């Protein structure tokens, strides 16, 4: 309860950590920790009745977020870990179920069968791109095939529990918490041409309420980088 | 009986990945294959369960001959000999049958006469990174990952024939060794559309039945 | 010199052999290892995790997210079948394309048991009771709640616990996991009544797979 | 007798093999060794020595000895770029044909650092001051003396010391070694003002080369 | 990773140095190669980094056949056999196919039928001096150095054919062993003009750019 | 390398030989044994039991 990092404080009360490992450290690298280890809270999305899902690219969403956006442009390489706090606040009269996954290397596929999706359609800088429950038409310029039941990666959406995940069931639970290490083939990689993670939120059992209750449940995603180190003189 | 599901017993198998023809007289008969994992649709699905792999390689070639229709006058040929050149990542590339790139020094090539055991050879783990990457969410063009590039294979005759044409096929076999796998992923549901990327058309999750009961 | 004598089977290429091979590129000094998290030593470790089961196919939910939701409403009939599916393996059943049934379609002989985790994805003000009857291989499907009660079953109280776990063997009739209404869904004012249920499947103890083959989910 | 069984890959000529070979001329009793000075055990020992760098190409000094001289004169402008060259490897840069860049074009993967020795080949009565700014990979080239001062740099006093040594990593933008005027060249009577500067390059620590190839400086 | 730049891993490679043709019926078909280091332009540059070398030698020959157009009437030939004679420095030299110098006793020659493994052989370090000399500033004619002279190789058929002509090519491979190097030298900038001497035409030092900044 | 010299009778298929053979399917982990009653180690154990003799043939 009331954990603080740097000059920011959140409030909690179960945490699932990575693939079993805690994030730790390793020309020579420099290790900054004061101006990066803090809670960057993204703005809140609205979960309505006919919602489909959201996704963020993780070393892209904090690209304009304070001094962490300055270390992405001034330094060439770098490696980070993450600590993702998801919490949605609903009353006892609402119902639903979310699935919160953190997929490493989520290569997505274009709607046009010959091209690859362009840069603005894969990742929004601290703004969630959204799923659909239909198909996206092929004859357009360039967009992501974002049918939710195939998760945009050509794979059955029920089997997405093999990646490190956590359930948010509004009957019993309220929040999720993930701690993710650095998973890449090279020990230190570029932070502009590569997104090594992907945070997905998919409503399996959709929201329901009676007439009179508030028709939306806001979700709040709070990310804090752990054990970051860069490469420079 | 739980040991046949180990990674060594699941991925160290042999598979026919390529099949090409080339003849000697036609001034452009030589084979070509960029070594990759996304060639045959079945081995691609067995390696797309994992994200990062790291294996050695062991290749075997089954080369056979076939006599093309010559003109006349009692054709009789000696035993043939083939050359299978391996180009490392970032090496010289041939374009014709008679070229400088065949006679180079840093490309290891095998020489093999017909009527013997097939010419095996083994390629080590060549990369700058610490593992191969079966998936890549990032730009180099989206989703290419120039770091796992294993090389190219080239085949040709080394006999010049004056009285009869001869064409030949070649079946390249593929066998990983000392495999290590990391970061397991869900198996692919949709069909494979292209070779380079992960494009698809959306299909239903499971084959349907009449009712819930 | 040393006299040898070759046996039959000398200059042949058996595809499943194990011989030493001449290295094409020696003297290379390859890249050493790096400790990457999440190493898989055995393919059963993929089958041990739990996955959602599409038990609501019905010909137009398969291209949707409605395949995983079991519709539960408060009806007027006293006792009715909620769902039911056989465990007959691979015959177009609902455990076919899941993460368990995706690995077991690579092998032809397998044997083990199964965890069947359920979850009530409804409100916190709604109560009810459910039966979870399991018929053995050989016994028929129960056509009524009363002789579904006389077989082996678990009565699931929704207001007390929100998840019921069931262990069951599965071999290569083969069983039924029919589920029945006990009482209706009691609900207060200004709460919706139509709730839903998810279904999970996993591997409880060690499966034993043997005789690998290729998968039939391909062209 | 002894039963053998030949594997595939038996009667083949792999070019990079290592087998024993029948000697054509035995019983020869070859000439023994003689201690000749200057034995090279490793090719890095050639790359450790220093060589002059032709940083003054400009399309008509390449067929001359003017390629190695940096022209330094006492101008009237306050602050000006003396020279500057990238460290982008092999893209027609000035470290290409030197003794360091002649060995590293035989290998495709290499990594290490670099000594950059300078020397003022002028009179003993002339003084001055120079900046030696190094921009990292990713940062741009400085367009002005002031923001070349804000990056990492070394102020080189000519009247005190006659040689400045600079260490810098070099990998396969990639950096800039731009050099700027601080003050003009003060000089007494009956001394010439147009002095020159040489540039040396070497290998500071151990490079690590791998994956040999053939050289591209051939027909 | 500093061991692949050792002298053993830098110079002990295989290279195609010679390629010649000869036929049996034409009364002057036999090959000839004086063994030297200045044949191919790439291996000459890798050995001109050092002044004094000392190595054993190991040679491999890839001999193949080709049927020339005969007259008529059902040509059929048995398996061919080749003879590869090595002449030491200061030995008898043949001039015709049928000559006394082939049947001598001090020239070690290999005999090889077609359809087998290629005929390797290994030549030791033969010299009076304690090392080979890649450069020589002195007269014997300027810059010859008669002390490092390794010998000559000769190839011919040993079958007489009555019904069909057969020509054959041969690719001599070159591989030093147990190499020792002394007195390292700067790499050559200019192109190679002749085989015997160090003649050149002067070229610029580095490719030019637009300005100094 | 190691110099060998093949004797006569090298590449022949004698039907009553005993050589090791390359296994077609390794890595199988076969079914273990089960104690079944009535194991026959030798064919004489069939001949030791008694049988009725047809000593009254007489053609019909």
């Amino acid at each position: 309860r009331s954990i603080t990092l740097g000059n920011s404080t959140i409030t909690t009360q179960n945490v699932v950590v990575g693939y079993g490992v805690w994030p730790e450290y390793l020309d020579q690298p420099t290790q900054p920790d004061v101006a990066t280890c803090r809670f960057y809270t993204l703005e809140s999305v609205q979960w309505m009745k006919n919602s489909a899902g959201w996704w963020w690219k993780l070393p892209d969403a904090l690209s304009q977020m304070g001094l962490f956006g300055q270390n992405m442009q001034y330094h060439y390489l770098g490696r980070t870990g993450y600590t993702i706090h998801v919490q949605c606040n609903a009353s006892k009269f609402h119902q639903g179920c979310l699935l919160v996954v953190c997929v490493p290397e989520a290569e997505m596929g274009c709607s046009n069968l010959n091209n690859t999706p362009e840069f603005s359609e894969l990742s929004g800088g601290d703004s969630a791109r959204m799923f659909t429950d239909t198909q996206v038409g092929e004859s357009n310029a360039k967009k992501v095939q974002t049918a939710v039941w195939n998760a945009g990666m050509g794979v059955g959406v029920g089997n997405l529990t093999i990646f490190p995940h956590q359930w948010i069931n509004l009957r019993t639970n309220n929040s999720a918490t993930l701690v993710m290490p650095y998973i890449n083939s090279v020990p230190m990689d570029n932070m502009f041409r590569h997104n090594n993670l992907t945070l997905m939120i998919i409503p399996f059992v959709p929201l329901n309420y009676s007439e009179g209750s508030s028709p939306y449940v806001p979700i709040t995603v709070t990310i804090a980088p752990m054990c970051a180190e860069y490469n420079g003189l | 009986s739980r040991s046949e599901s180990s990674i060594e017993n699941f991925l160290c198998r042999s598979a026919c990945v390529y099949y090409a023809t080339y003849t000697n007289n036609s001034k452009k008969g030589f084979a070509e294959w960029v070594i990759n994992t996304r060639q045959v649709a079945q081995l691609r699905r067995k390696l797309e369960l994992f994200t990062y792999l790291r294996f050695d390689l062991e290749l075997t070639f089954v080369i056979t001959s076939a006599q093309q229709p010559s003109t006349a006058s009692s054709v009789d040929a000696p035993v043939q000999t083939h050359q299978i050149m391996y180009v490392p990542p970032g090496g010289p590339v041939p374009t014709k049958v008679k070229d400088y790139a065949w006679q180079t020094s840093t490309n290891p090539s095998v020489f093999w006469t017909e009527g013997n055991a097939p010419p095996r050879m083994s390629i080590p783990f060549i990369s700058i990174g610490n593992a191969y990457s079966c998936f890549y969410d990032g730009w180099t063009v989206y989703g290419i990952n120039t770091l796992n590039n294993m090389g190219t294979l080239y085949m040709r005759h080394v006999n010049e024939a004056g009285q009869g044409p001869i064409k030949s096929t070649v079946r390249i076999y593929f066998k990983p060794k000392h495999v290590k796998a990391w970061v397991p992923r869900p198996p692919r549901l949709c069909q494979y559309e292209k070779q380079k990327n992960v494009n698809f058309s959306p299909i239903g999750v499971t084959t349907s039945r009449t009712d819930i009961i | 010199g040393l006299p040898v004598m070759t046996t039959p089977g000398s200059t042949q290429f058996l595809t499943s052999d194990d011989f030493q091979s001449p290295s094409a590129m020696p003297q290379f000094d390859v890249t050493p290892e790096m400790q990457i998290p999440g190493r898989v030593n055995n393919l059963m470790e993929i089958a041990e995790v739990d996955s959602v089961v599409p038990v609501n196919n019905t010909e137009d939910n398969v291209s949707s997210l409605k395949a995983y939701q079991i519709p539960v409403q408060s009806n007027s009939d006293n006792g009715k079948q909620v769902f039911g599916f056989p465990l007959q393996p691979g015959a177009n059943n609902v455990l076919n394309r899941t993460l368990l049934g995706e690995i077991l379609n690579y092998y032809t002989h397998w044997s083990g048991s199964i965890k069947l985790t359920f979850m009530f994805c409804g409100s916190a003000m709604a109560t009810g009771k459910f039966l979870l009857a399991y018929s053995p291989p050989g016994a028929g499907v129960p056509k009524n709640r009363k002789d579904a009660m006389l077989g082996t079953h678990v009565i699931w109280d929704v207001g007390l616990q929100s998840s019921c776990v069931l262990c069951v063997p599965w071999i290569s009739a083969a069983g039924y996991v029919t589920c029945w209404y006990q009482t209706n869904i009691v609900v207060p004012a200004d709460v919706q009544s139509s709730c839903d249920i998810l279904c999970f499947v996993s591997a409880c103890n060690d499966f034993s797979v043997r005789m690998l083959k290729d998968t039939p989910f391909i062209r």
